[PDB]
């Protein structure tokens, strides 16, 4: 995906391609089985990138936290979809609109989904207490 | 099995194969495994044998994985199986070298006789097919002789000996006066 | 093969380390005999 | 009992000083027999190993041609860790035994690395328990 | 464990030892209650290691993801064991075959277990939908 990250697919490959290259990125990195006096500064600048990679990585890989699947690579949410948002089915979805040209179709619900998602997380917290109010 | 032959005065070539083509460790060792010639990495261990004075090899070829072994100025005792054990197999050449001469040394006369002697190494059952400038196909074993030796017999004689599927040519020089 | 690695490190070291005036090294390219 | 010879570097004590090496014959220290006594004799006294210039390489087959040496006044000391030997063996032998020599570096620096075994980590580990999920 | 990682036990200590040093690594790091002009480059090289530690750390500490316990330090899977694999019980297991010499006993099921594990993860996904097909 051109960088240490974006590592769950290749551009132009439509959705299903990237979605499945998830597991093969896993399975491919699972087993593991001249230098100038001022190369210093290149190494240096080389450093940041990797850190920042992990940093952002977490930074929302973290805040998949309030989204209920931090750390991992694959959510499934619990919200009712609004056909007003995309109105498409997996067939054309995964095989077409090579994502970069996919999400622009929904460039606006970008935060409405975060809305509904954290909302259902709080929904779960509410039902956990409802269920615990007796035992 | 793959033999070689010599002429008691010649050299000879003996072959060693290698698939990595890389100059890996080979050693040349005779029947009961004395060390004769050995690749020790990038080096040749002139083994402790009868051949501490003679044997050799084209050295460049090793970085190709073809390791040779020569026996210069063969005498009948250098006649023995060898072995090359490059990585996991022990290719065996077998060298049965001999030589030959005639009885007459400098002086012959017309109507006289001459005989032959072939100095084979032990364990050999050869057959000497011998020639003449006059077409005297002396057909027999070791000791080839003829009761007729003439001025027309002048010129050397292409003598040959078959030791287990090969031969090698020979002078029998004939000079008068 | 750590030992081979040290080996090749050393061979790397030796040549800018040591300067052969005129090195007569051999070569052949495959042409069967 | 047998230093046959050949290329100087396998037999002779060949060691690097002044960048060059000291090449003698099989006359020194190479001789003694052992039935319950050695066989030699009995400060800096003597042993004649001299320098060459046109050396062979332990590295890749093929010659090399070094420089004329320095005027003089050199010295090299050492601390032998051990020795490199193979039986001058065979099947001609009757009850005397002889050892005889080394020129392959891959052990010349392996009397120092028998310990070192490089390994990855396989910090993912498997084991048995009685652990299984809800159905 | 010789490094920032491998931090859940000591070598030679058999399984149970390392398995329990897990929790005490936790409990021990819980509370928290000359320099040369070219030391630069050593610090530099010192850097990578720590990053790479976290990087690999995650990199499969991450892909414990498809294994259903990323991030953490201790799984319990949900698969039926094949006595053909080790046929041993916790007693000798944890007290013997100081792991390094443990897993070599199963150097081949290395990926069969990942097989069955991700397989049961997908099994859970399948049962979640079966269960949700009505409500
Ligand atoms: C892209 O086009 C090629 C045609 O050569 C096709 O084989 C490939 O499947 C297309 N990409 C996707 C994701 O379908
Ligand atoms: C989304 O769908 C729900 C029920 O399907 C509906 O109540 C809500 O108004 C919809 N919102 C949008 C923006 O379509
Ligand atoms: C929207 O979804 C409805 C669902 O019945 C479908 O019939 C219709 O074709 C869709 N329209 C568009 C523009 O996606
Ligand atoms: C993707 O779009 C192309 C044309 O734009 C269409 O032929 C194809 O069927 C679509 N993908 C699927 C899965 O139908
Ligand atoms: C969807 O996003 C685009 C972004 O340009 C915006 O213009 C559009 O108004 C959004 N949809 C609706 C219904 O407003
Ligand atoms: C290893 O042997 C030592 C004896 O020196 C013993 O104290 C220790 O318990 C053994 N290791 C384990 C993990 O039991
Ligand atoms: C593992 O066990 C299951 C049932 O316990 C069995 O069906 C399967 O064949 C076994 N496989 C191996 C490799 O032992
Ligand atoms: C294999 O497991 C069976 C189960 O009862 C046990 O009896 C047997 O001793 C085990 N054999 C080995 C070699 O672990
Ligand atoms: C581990 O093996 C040793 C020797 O085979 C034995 O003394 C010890 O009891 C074993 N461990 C267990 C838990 O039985
Ligand atoms: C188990 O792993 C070893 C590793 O050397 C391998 O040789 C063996 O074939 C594997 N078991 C089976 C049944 O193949």
């Amino acid at each position: 995906g051109a960088v240490f990250l974006g590592f769950l697919g290749v551009a132009g490959s439509t959705m299903g391609a990237a979605s499945m290259t998830l597991t093969v990125q896993a399975r491919q990195l699972l087993s593991g089985i001249q230098h100038l006096l001022q190369l210093t500064v290149w190494g240096i600048k080389q450093l940041q990138t990797r850190v920042l990679a992990i940093e952002r990585y977490l930074k929302d890989q973290q805040l998949l936290g309030i989204w209920g699947c931090s750390g991992k690579l694959i959510c499934c949410t619990a919200v009712p979809w609004n056909s007003s948002w995309s109105n498409k089915s997996q067939k054309e979805i995964w095989d077409n609109m090579t994502w970069m040209q996919w999400d622009k179709e929904i460039s606006n619900y970008t935060n409405t989904i975060y809305k509904l998602l954290e909302d259902s997380q709080n929904q779960q917290e509410s039902n956990e207490k409802d269920l615990l109010a007796l035992d | 099995k793959k033999v070689v032959l010599g002429k008691k005065g010649d050299t000879v070539e003996l072959t060693c194969t290698a698939s990595q083509k890389k100059s890996i460790q080979f050693h040349w060792k005779n029947s009961n495994q004395i060390k004769i010639l050995g690749n020790q990495g990038s080096f040749l261990t002139k083994g402790p044998s009868k051949l501490n004075d003679r044997a050799d090899s084209r050295r460049s070829l090793w970085d190709q994985g073809n390791f040779p072994l020569i026996i210069k100025n063969l005498k009948i005792e250098d006649s023995d199986t060898y072995i090359c054990e490059v990585e996991d197999q022990k290719e065996e050449v077998q060298l049965l070298v001999f030589g030959l001469t005639a009885n007459s040394d400098t002086h012959l006369l017309q109507g006289q006789s001459l005989t032959l002697t072939l100095e084979s190494p032990p364990g050999s059952s050869p057959s000497v097919q011998c020639r003449s400038p006059r077409g005297k196909n002396i057909q027999g074993g070791k000791t080839l002789s003829v009761s007729q030796l003439e001025l027309q017999d002048s010129g050397t004689w292409t003598c040959t000996v078959l030791q287990n599927q090969k031969k090698v040519e020979f002078k029998i020089d004939i000079v008068v006066l | 093969e750590m030992v081979n690695q040290m080996h090749e490190d050393v061979i790397s070291l030796w040549d800018q380390s040591l300067k052969p005036c005129v090195k007569l090294t051999p070569l052949c390219v495959t042409l069967e005999c | 009992t047998s230093s046959s010879g050949g290329d100087l570097e396998i037999t002779t004590h060949s060691f690097t000083c002044r960048g060059e090496f000291f090449y003698c014959n099989t006359s020194g220290l190479f001789n003694s027999t052992y039935m319950p006594n050695g066989t030699y004799l009995h400060s800096s006294i003597t042993i004649p190993c001299r320098i060459k210039q046109i050396i062979n390489m332990w590295q890749e087959v093929g010659r090399a041609m070094y420089a004329p040496p320095i005027e003089g006044n050199i010295t090299c000391k050492s601390n032998i860790t051990g020795l490199l030997l193979v039986r001058d063996g065979g099947t001609e032998s009757n009850n005397t035994e002889t050892n005889n020599g080394g020129g392959d570096m891959r052990d010349n620096w392996r009397s120092e690395l028998y310990k070192y075994k490089v390994v990855e980590i396989k910090p993912l580990g498997v084991a048995p328990t009685a652990c299984k999920r809800r159905v």
